[PDB]
């Protein structure tokens, strides 16, 4: 969870 | 304990793999080795299975095989492909030929992604950060990837990335012209080409011919200066610049408009033509453009990697033996 470990809110999801 | 293999026909030859791997479907082949996608029943994930059928055909092939296998076993980083399993049906070094390598398939390739979406700056930022974070780890092992392409960057539906498939539009000039001793900043050039394409959605240097490719580059970054020409060793190279019309180096802020200025800054630093002045991964991670994600303490390097084998001159069966050892000695990851 690299975003989690940097305290960053989650980006817009990429399909697919 | 030896696992049980079964035999089916794919692509179209006989693949013999352990039964943990099911639902094999061919994803395409080439001058490297045939590849099937499969479902790994041990980890419950979809994986890539690569069959090397000419690994020891000669010294060149055999040493290459040992080189890649040593490297993949050594690569353990969040942003770099890791070797999930390696196996052979051969029961003894005597009957040893075929080598299969299996890797985790993340959602999609980035070449394919950039068609299906326009990427936000928040995407590019996190994407370029991880390439550098994995690249830092690759360079810390005294390795050069040499073949960074969108086709070689796997990404999933959370925008997490891994570098995979180690080693014609993204390749630094100093290689195509055999100027010099090519150092690790050759991968930073590719990162610069990749970052441009992510922002604009179009390929930055779509060269058709070798010369065309070079032309397109110079019109942007300009022609070599007095300082770089002293640093090109052979006269074939040094004089291949001359009666070719000179172009000035351009301003990237005017080339990429609407782009984040800090992004524009970082591209200036990556696409410099002189390799000596081109930025590094460790220096790139500290750039302001990554202010949000940069953490010096979570950007690890690699355990020391013994390449001494690269100096040895051995016969095929010697390299063949060494690779068999590495296949027998493989330790599968956990989790």
């Amino acid at each position: 969870g690299l975003l989690e470990r940097r305290g960053v809110s989650e980006l817009p999801p990429l399909y697919i | 304990e030896r696992p049980t293999f079964y035999r089916q026909e794919l692509n179209k030859t006989i693949w013999e793999v352990p039964e943990r791997y099911q639902n094999l479907s061919p994803v395409g082949s080439g001058a490297y080795g045939s590849v099937c996608a499969a479902f790994d029943t041990k980890t419950g994930l979809r994986v890539a299975v690569k069959k090397l059928s000419r690994p020891f055909q000669s010294i060149i092939h055999a040493k290459r095989t040992y080189r890649e296998l040593r490297l993949l076993k050594h690569m353990k980083h969040e942003n770099v492909i890791g070797l999930l399993d390696v196996f052979t049906p051969a029961r003894s070094l005597e009957e040893f030929n075929d080598v299969y390598l299996v890797t985790h398939l993340m959602g999609a390739d980035l070449n394919n992604i950039v068609k299906c979406q326009k990427l936000t700056d928040d995407h590019v930022q996190f994407l370029i950060y991880q390439i550098l974070r994995g690249l830092k780890y690759i360079h810390s092992a005294d390795i050069i990837h040499r073949d960074l392409k969108p086709s070689n960057l796997a990404v999933n539906e959370d925008c997490e990335l891994k570098i995979l498939d180690f080693g014609r539009w993204y390749r630094a000039p100093e290689i195509m012209l055999n100027w010099m001793h090519y150092n690790q900043t050759v991968d930073i050039w590719s990162v610069g080409c990749i970052m441009a394409e992510l922002l604009t959605g179009r390929t930055l240097f779509p060269g058709t011919d070798h010369i065309d490719q070079l032309k397109l580059i110079l019109r942007l970054v300009g022609t070599p200066g007095a300082e770089l020409l002293k640093k090109i060793s052979s006269e074939s190279a040094r004089n291949y610049i001359q009666s070719l019309t000179q172009m000035p180096k351009m301003n990237f802020a005017n080339v990429f408009i609407g782009a984040n200025p800090l992004a524009v800054d970082l591209l200036e630093k990556m696409l410099v033509l002189d390799s000596d002045k081109r930025i590094t991964a460790a220096q790139a991670l500290a750039h302001a453009y990554f202010a949000q994600y940069h953490d010096p303490d979570d950007e690890p390097v690699a355990d020391p990697y013994d390449q001494s084998f690269e100096s040895r001159d051995l016969l095929i069966d010697e390299w063949k033996s060494l690779t068999y050892d590495e296949v027998i000695s493989f330790v599968p990851p956990p989790l």
